[PDB]
């Protein structure tokens, strides 16, 4: 049948004088352009064949070579940057908006897709699908009383295209289409199908990757719950986008980052931050360090939910990334925190696990330590208890580790090592 | 995401 065609063969077939000649011939480009490995998307590309499938696009008396055509594309649209341009400049941006009203599911759900490849190309491309005016006709698309009527397919594909178009930044996406999307957004989030649910997390990661503006956007929905409850899901695929959200919504304001802490996200930090995905532990972290850079009184919300023990844990032991992140989220609550705070987080035991990284050969996380030490001595001095502080770091090693980084040749870690020895170590 | 391929 179709199955293993030679490109001259589809070739020969798609410049017949035939339309069921050239439906044969599209359905074979299509069965190689689906195949496991390699598909030849150059030598399909450089046959000259996109301008012909993007006119089978539009042809509405025969919905198979429409198919077959839309299927071709997409696939030549999931490649590289030059093969999914290929696809644009053939004109297929817009035939593939016209199919998005197409009496055939199936065909519908295809220009969904290949949309969706071509906007996550990047900005650009993410921008143009928009220009041409594909967001109206794909919003339409869901536009049913109950989501749970769609085909289950379907209706990931919508969710993955739509998290497209709120993908990437320098541009972000126009504000406009992102007020447009948001409600359909904050939908889908509360669907029951994990693959929905994880690419609608997606999408509001990207829209919260942003200045406070952004972030304000999507919070003023009321998302900020769901995307909680969606932290507490047992499916990895949902927890890390929605953790990223969560990460990013508490780098806006304080009072943008009280939201996520009214909603309970806190209860949910114990398992986080011993999770055992590495990366699920460093954006936990990231998180907490992010919660620490703000109020008191949001501080001490981390000390009521007994989260500062967590955060000796991963500064004691945990993957690298995982303990720098927990190093800034030190040096943020030592900054803004008050004495009592500050006391409390050496009686957790964070002294010795914060000297032990002193040892590390990352100048960043060593300027970060020693800012910590420092914010703590002047807590002590207030106590009047640097000489007790002075000891606890002598007796686990932290001396020894401080005296030799005067030798280090970075100019903030021999300045800020010298001053503390000079001032509590003498 | 950012883009996938259609096999079946």
């Amino acid at each position: 049948g179709t199955v293993n065609w030679s490109v001259e063969d589809i070739v020969k077939g798609i410049n017949s004088n035939n339309l069921e000649s050239q439906l044969q011939a599209t359905q074979a480009a299509r069965k190689l352009l689906s195949r496991e490995k390699q598909p030849p998307i150059d030598n399909i590309i450089r046959a000259g064949l996109i301008p012909k499938f993007v006119s089978f696009l539009g042809k509405t008396d025969c919905s198979p070579i429409q198919f077959e055509s839309a299927w071709a594309l997409t696939n030549i649209a999931s490649g590289t940057s030059e093969q999914t341009k290929a696809v644009v400049d053939g004109g297929a941006i817009p035939a593939f908006i016209s199919l998005l009203a197409s009496p055939h599911a199936h065909i519908s759900e295809q220009a969904v897709w290949a949309l969706g490849n071509i906007a996550g190309d990047g900005s650009a491309f993410r921008d143009l699908v928009i220009k041409h005016g594909a967001i109206d006709p794909l919003l339409a698309l869901l536009a049913v009383p109950d989501l749970s009527t769609l085909a289950c397919g379907y209706l990931r594909n919508l969710t993955w295209t739509l998290s497209n178009l709120c993908r990437n930044k320098n541009p972000a996406p126009p504000l406009d289409a992102v007020e447009q999307i948001l409600p359909t957004l904050v939908r889908l989030l509360h669907h029951n199908d994990p693959e929905v649910l994880a690419d609608s997390c997606w999408a509001i990661s990207y829209l919260t990757d942003g200045p406070n503006e952004r972030i304000e956007m999507v919070v003023k929905k009321g998302v900020v719950p769901q995307l909680v409850k969606l932290l507490g899901a047992t499916e990895l695929p949902i927890v890390t986008p929605a953790l990223r959200a969560i990460g990013n919504i508490v780098t806006g304001t304080d009072e943008q980052t009280q939201k996520v802490i009214d909603a309970g996200a806190l209860a949910v930090f114990p398992s986080l931050l011993t999770n055992p995905k590495t990366n699920i532990q460093k954006e936990a972290t990231w998180t907490m360090s992010n919660i620490t850079a703000g109020r008191q009184d949001q501080i001490q919300q981390v000390v009521n939910h007994g989260l500062v023990p967590f955060l000796v844990g991963v500064l004691s032991k945990a993957d690298f990334k995982t303990q720098k992140e927990a190093a800034w989220a030190i040096t943020n609550y030592t900054s803004g925190g008050t004495v009592e705070q500050i006391v409390y987080l050496v009686h957790c035991g964070i002294i010795e696990p914060l000297m032990n990284l002193l040892s590390a050969k990352d100048t960043k996380i060593i300027q970060v330590i020693l800012d910590a030490i420092s914010n703590i001595f002047q807590a002590a001095e207030k106590l009047g208890e640097t000489e007790k502080l002075s000891i606890m770091i002598e007796e686990c090693g932290g001396l020894d580790k401080i005296e030799a980084l005067q030798r280090h040749e970075n100019e903030s870690v021999y300045k800020a090592s010298l001053n503390l020895i000079e001032k509590y170590f003498s | 995401g950012r883009k996938k391929r259609r096999q079946r």
